[PDB]
């Protein structure tokens, strides 16, 4: 009420955590903040078979690729290249 | 038991009422006091209380001072043995 | 055969008007200032406070909150205005304290988080009055109360106001008590140190998560303890987590930190065994045929102009649908049926002066929801007396009194939300403060008072100068003006949304664009307890 | 066999000790001061007020109250220093209003009149809290009201205070309406001019009753004949109150009682003597066991558990043959104390037994092994234990009330039937002094975090004001003035007061108790 | 959001260490011994019998539940051991009858088949008590009642132990009424002949199935076309069996559950390392949480007060996606473990959470200090907490059971719904050298009271005959042989047989718990 | 039970007896230490009532 939502998440990238904070925009879409830099995220996901889908528009580029959540990894397939993301286990 | 004889028969020896500060000692090292004269006044609480002698014996023994702290139930007059 | 095509509600308002233009300015900009003021309350008690309590390790309590809850669940904050101006000089963020109903583990709970930043999280008259609400709403929607308890005890200055009376602190313990009794979990989290006051919390409660270092239960601490027995202790060794949960046993969970405690909590409440159940038919849910920024130019910000609140229903109604109920009899008062979020609900709104066929059609109209079991939505938007100076009001008295009645013995969910003006019985009649609604809301250019300004200004002079006639006083003309412009002032100041929204009376101001989200989220959280009947008193003829 | 003997409390007094002298001189120059008020108080809004009310042709409000009642019997005012210095220049005596409970026809009743001598009848929000605290203690004792009204509506300047809270002037009208509903009578008599809008408190009365020239409901002629809003019309005062007992009467109710009875007995002490046992000055300690010797029927006492946590006492007595179970201060707080307290309620509700507390608490022991052995637990235990309870509840403090130990001796905040307080009463958060010696330590040690420096004279300059304003909100008249507490009494008529409130508490029927998690 | 990650209870024990190899030989060996003399009591009761009862055209007792129950559903047969050697010279394999919980039609039923090949169905003691324990879990957990009926009567040898007691064959006409008038369903197929007045278990059945010719409950041809004591005429064992089954699927009954339910997931551990964890002997101490973390969906568990009173382990867990409340034992037990017991027994039969108790109890800690601190005060109100609890409660005794502590974790005596002993419990008043050394100790001393002499021989050899009597006394076999306890269960299917425990035991409401008072 | 009465002297509630206690743990103790009248008034708190003989 009256007030956006910011959620605080960290995300190891490799050897080094990474914080991102993240927006809750009333139209559905997300502003991420990383650093100095804000990026205007939005979409959703959508299987085919048995295969999960992430169809993103970021900063207004577009794209799709493979979501696997495996463990504490994140796995993002796609023509470019492939992501290894894991995140943080609590102690 | 009508009569409140076994209200009587109840007896211990001093002790201290909780833990707080003794304001001042009635009971020098050696004297001769009756039961009931007051022995110290202590606070530890919003309240006062006054300590009355257990029993008419002369009391050895004085185990706290003013400003001291006293622990719950601890003895604070020493009685010598009669 | 589900299908029946129905006519539906609303219209197009005309967007060239100037009327419209100059309305949306000034609803725009008072909810600019509403958002504004919000942000500066969010920000917290103080940048000094705020380090501080970082520096000890301990989480915000809006990040405690936003990790309790489940991940992109709404919250509905509850008096985020509180304590506002209240005191002369103190700033009272919040009133000291976080509430509100979010979704934990899948379970609608209610949430009491008190910010140690504000006072060292002392309590507050205000503070006080919130949790009291908090806990009433949590009891009669028998909702699931989690408390985050990091405070400093009752504010010693003030304590007048704080500790003796019925409405105030004992009341807490006395709420947990029952609630407790009557099956409602109760959990305490231990976030931070508290005192006395803050003590008796998690002995009540049904389970304790207490966290390793920063939480400390001492029913007196080392101050208070030095104070009353001349002792001293350290503040761990007198309450500490290991303590409690080891020689003492007051602690029932062990968290190593902020983190950990929240989860803890998670996992607490997903072993309530506990499973919502509803009464009420449920329909799919439809979007309103407009959009609701229109409301903006419709209402506008000046009470003396009249709008149709069948607007205002059409607008924040499931497809627009709406089914009128005596249309035509005491046309001055709008009722229905209609669905939000597939909830079937009772609309009630005000279009004008209460006269005593309004009075007849609302009483009936209440009696048909109470049969039926279905909750009740009140709009309150009464009007000044400068139309009508008396209008034979006895004929109102022996009406009015048929729905006050009959507004107060209904056992279904009620919540009142006021749009515009609240005066006079009028008030009451419309399931005001005093009649315990479920949830109470106002927009942001509502004003609420026992009579307009104006009308109070002349009823003062007339009766001076009565008194004074009989006395043989002569009472001044110019007294009278002088009079008049000082009590005109203080009405306004008084009615003002802010001023209500202080004190904890009217819960919080709401943005009229975001009406349909609050009721559906109010009347989704009210539907946790069940429908009871309802028992009328002698309804007069 | 009931002819068993039993030992009886109590003992005989020192008459001849200076301390009883002291002590007896103390309170008796407290109650007369309280009688002197509270004449004061029942002279009523002024000379001038009066003139006029009676030049109206109507009865004034103590009149209208001792003809309302059956011959004889005894009135027991609730409040009379409501609004005692409350407000900076204005005078309320009495709060503008009047209530209590007498006996009507034979019934129980309570009975709520305003005064139209003060301020017109206006509403002054302790006026509203006063009213609201009557029609509450009629709803839990299912007791009929009966309405004399003569307002002149809500008092305008502190409208915001009055007319907007949940529990400000329209929980009246609620109250009413449920009462109605629960099938508690609600009868009102219009015996004054309704000039404002008060027209809706006899409209939601099952029947009213409205004088001919006086009663202006807005016309009496009006209503009378053509608007109905009067289901009885009376030719004056007197005339009202005949048709209001004529009413009562027609009520068909017969008052049936749940407890046991048995023959009463006088106490085997005089009651005046507690004036010397309890004194003045709360440093000084007494036994509780005394006060109960002298108002307890025939003085027949048996102690539960006595030798185990003794600074609390509990046992059964009986009061005008109505069984109780009292509970006592007999010191500190302790963890035994705690536990024997609530195994006696556990008893007591089990039992279906009322309850009294005689409060003369001074806070919970606080210690590092106090805190280790979980005084906190076995207070909330306790305190959870009282909360819980269904039986009927009354509370009397006769010393000083502070901290915890107010909220677990059955505080004005987990409601009883009944609350009294004696002259010599003292109520806060903590000790004057205490609360002192706390403020300063944390302001000098905050000052000590950031580097600033705390003077010793500028803390001691601080304490000073703490001390004074302690004990000015600590007077029984600032608790009275407002609505806590009901009515301060003298303590010469104990057994007579408690005696006659639970006469009135018995009227309703003992429902189960329910208990929620007892932490072990 | 039930996603949030969960740590997980157990460990992997070390294989390779000679204190697991041993613990498995000795378990080993305890289950095969079980098995072999469960395989030998399923015989039956003997060749030329069971020959005689096959050319008499009938259906074996096993044979008759294998084709009356759903095909492949699982059947919990009750009180295997019933009578092992529990007579002399006489041989009653199973008690002469057959007990257990199937389903049927898609109901879950008690099933109660009498063995006419054992003395020719005559009732024993141990078999009219083992069919009281059945009727009795029936009506608990409101199951349906079928009896296969093939009796002989009472035997008449040991008359006065059967016929009078109230607890003895005349409560089993009593339950069937009491069953009826609550609605739980009667059914009685006469599958054999009814020579004795055994003619009222079928008379008062809501249903009789008789057979053609075998079947006589004194003609099956006078009873069927004349007496109308028969509802259905069946011409032979199948015939009967489909014509129960039709019977049962006309009940018009549907099981509602009022705990939440979970997707159910298996532990985390394979259930055989329970045999290396626990072993054989007693003296040895295992940790309880190894034997929760292998029989728990997913070896999930919340523990409540961990570090308070660590000699008792309670929590939440959930079995085949039914909520658990689990109190088991890890030592003696002391005043804080029945604190922490207590209060989380009240949570319990609050929120309305089936509760199960593992057994491993050695007595309650004894000691002037621990007198001092009520340790008999903490146990009674454990004791009180847990009869007085309303929620389904499972008793698994997986060691020693003795003194008090068999009563403080719901012993037999408490009407736990089921209870199950694994291979290696005893169970007795206390440990049999413990009883040795008091009785001496009296004798001696009022020898010495007297002026008489106790020689120290004499008491060791008094001591002797103690020593053993109570070790035979405990073994489990013969606990099982007596109706106390059950079936001895195979530690390996545990979490199968309290699966199955809490699904027959769920289909009754759960009803509201009311607790006496707590000594505080 | 709900109340107690135990005599000041042959009265004696213990646990476990002295012989018992001796026999499970090597400890050993009066009667009246380990399970007394005042003892139970007094410290345990389990008596509910005190009473010097069989008549009282
Ligand atoms: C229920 C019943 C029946 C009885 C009771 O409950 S009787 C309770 C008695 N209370 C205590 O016994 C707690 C005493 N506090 C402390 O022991 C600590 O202080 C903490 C624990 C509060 C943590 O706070 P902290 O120590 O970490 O920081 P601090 O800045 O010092 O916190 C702010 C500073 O507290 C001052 N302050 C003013 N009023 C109070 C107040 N009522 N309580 C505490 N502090 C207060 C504030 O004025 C100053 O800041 P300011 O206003 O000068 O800027
Ligand atoms: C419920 C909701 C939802 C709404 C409402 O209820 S909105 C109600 C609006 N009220 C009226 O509409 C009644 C207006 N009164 C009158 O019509 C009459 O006055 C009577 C009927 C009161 C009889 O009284 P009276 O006329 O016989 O004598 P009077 O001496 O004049 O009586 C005292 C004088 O009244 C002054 N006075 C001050 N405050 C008030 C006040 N609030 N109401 C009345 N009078 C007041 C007092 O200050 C002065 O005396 P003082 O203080 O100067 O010495
Ligand atoms: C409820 C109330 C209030 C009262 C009553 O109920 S008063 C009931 C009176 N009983 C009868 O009136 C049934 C008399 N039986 C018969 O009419 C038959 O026998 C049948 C029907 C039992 C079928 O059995 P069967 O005839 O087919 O074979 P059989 O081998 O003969 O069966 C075993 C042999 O029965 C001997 N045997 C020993 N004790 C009994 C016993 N109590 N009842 C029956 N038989 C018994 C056994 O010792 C021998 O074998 P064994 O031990 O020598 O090897
Ligand atoms: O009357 C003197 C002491 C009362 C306050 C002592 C503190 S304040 C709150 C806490 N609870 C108590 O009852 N005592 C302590
Ligand atoms: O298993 C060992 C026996 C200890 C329990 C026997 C009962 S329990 C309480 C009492 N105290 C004892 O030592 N024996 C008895």
């Amino acid at each position: 009420l009256n007030i956006s939502y910011t959620r605080n998440m960290t995300l190891k990238d490799g050897k080094n955590n990474v914080a991102i904070a993240v927006t809750y925009n009333h139209d559905g879409s997300y502003s991420m903040q990383i650093e100095d830099k804000t990026f205007q995220v939005l979409g959703n996901l959508y299987s085919e078979g048995d295969c999960t889908y992430l169809k993103c528009s970021v900063n207004g580029v577009a794209s799709k690729a493979k979501l696997i959540i495996l463990e504490n990894t994140i796995y993002l397939f796609s023509k470019e290249g492939s992501i290894e993301i894991d995140i943080p286990v609590p102690k | 038991y009508l009569s409140s004889v076994s209200s009587q028969e109840t007896q211990g020896g001093p002790l201290a009422p909780m833990t707080g500060t003794i304001e001042k000692v009635f009971v020098k090292a050696g004297d001769k006091v009756k039961a009931g004269d007051s022995l110290m006044v202590m606070i530890a609480m919003k309240m006062e209380h006054t300590i009355k002698s257990p029993k008419d014996g002369t009391v050895k023994k004085v185990f706290y001072r003013e400003g001291a702290q006293a622990n719950r139930h601890t003895p604070l007059v020493e009685f010598e043995e009669e | 055969y589900h299908g029946d095509s129905v006519a539906s509600l609303g219209t197009q308002p005309d967007l060239g008007s100037a009327l419209y233009q100059e309305n949306y300015k000034q609803m725009k900009a008072l909810v600019n200032q509403l958002h504004e003021r919000v942000e500066h309350i969010k920000l917290g008690g103080g940048e000094k406070a705020r380090a501080l309590h970082i520096s000890r390790g301990k989480l915000l309590p809006r990040e405690r909150i936003d990790n309790l809850i489940d991940p992109g669940s709404p919250f509905l904050e509850l008096s985020q205005f509180a304590g506002y101006q209240l005191y002369d000089n103190e700033e009272v963020p919040g009133g000291g304290i976080i509430t509100g109903i979010g979704r934990v583990s899948g379970v609608e709970c209610m949430i009491i988080a008190n910010d140690a930043t504000v006072k060292g999280g002392a309590y507050y008259p205000v503070t006080v009055k919130k949790q009291l609400r908090a806990q009433e709403i949590a009891m009669q929607n028998r909702l699931p109360c989690i408390y985050l308890v990091d405070s400093g005890g009752a504010y010693l200055p003030r304590q007048a106001d704080v500790f003796p009376d019925r409405d105030h602190f004992g009341r807490t313990f006395y709420n947990q008590a029952i609630m407790s009794s009557k099956n409602i979990a109760q959990i305490a989290v231990v976030m931070g140190s508290c005192t006395a006051g803050g003590a008796y919390v998690p002995a009540m409660a049904d389970e304790n998560i207490i966290v390793r270092k920063q939480g400390t239960i001492f029913l007196a601490g080392p101050p208070l303890v030095k104070a009353a027995t001349g002792e001293e202790v350290s503040a761990e060794d007198l309450g500490g987590a290991d303590l409690h949960c080891r020689k003492s046993g007051v602690s029932d969970h062990w968290a190593l930190d902020d983190h950990h405690a929240l989860h803890l909590t998670r996992k607490v409440v997903r072993n309530l065994n506990y499973q919502k159940k509803l009464d009420v038919t449920i329909e799919p849910s439809e979007e309103p045929l407009f959009p609701a920024d229109e409301l903006y130019g419709i209402v506008g910000a000046n009470l003396k102009r009249s709008f149709d609140v069948r607007e205002v229903i059409a607008r924040i109604v499931d497809g627009s649908r709406f089914t009128e109920f005596k249309a035509f009899y005491g046309d001055t008062l709008v009722t229905g049926f209609a669905r939000i979020f597939g909830y079937p609900v009772g609309i009630v709104g005000n279009n004008g002066v209460l006269f005593s066929e309004s009075a007849k059609k609302g009483t009936h109209f209440v009696q048909l929801c109470c049969q039926r079991n279905i909750p009740l939505l009140f709009l309150q938007n009464i009007t000044g007396f400068m139309v009508g100076r008396e209008y034979e009001a006895e004929g109102i008295a022996k009406d009015g009194a048929k729905m006050v009645a009959a507004v107060a013995c209904a056992q279904v969910p009620k919540i009142t939300l006021i749009i515009g003006g609240s005066y006079g019985a009028g008030n009451y009649g419309m399931c005001g403060r005093a009649y315990s609604p479920r949830f109470l809301y106002i927009w942001p250019n509502a004003r609420i008072s026992v009579m307009g300004g104006e009308q109070a200004a002349n009823v003062l002079a007339t009766i001076t100068k009565d008194q004074r006639a009989r006395e043989g006083k002569q009472f001044s003309s110019a007294d009278e003006a002088a009079l008049k412009e000082p009590i005109i002032k203080k009405f306004e100041e008084e009615g003002n949304p802010y001023y209500s929204s202080a004190r904890v009376w009217d819960d919080g101001i709401i943005d009229p664009a975001d009406t349909r989200l609050v009721l559906g989220l109010s009347f989704s959280a009210a539907l946790n307890a069940p429908i009871e009947k309802t028992d009328f008193g002698i309804f007069r003829m």
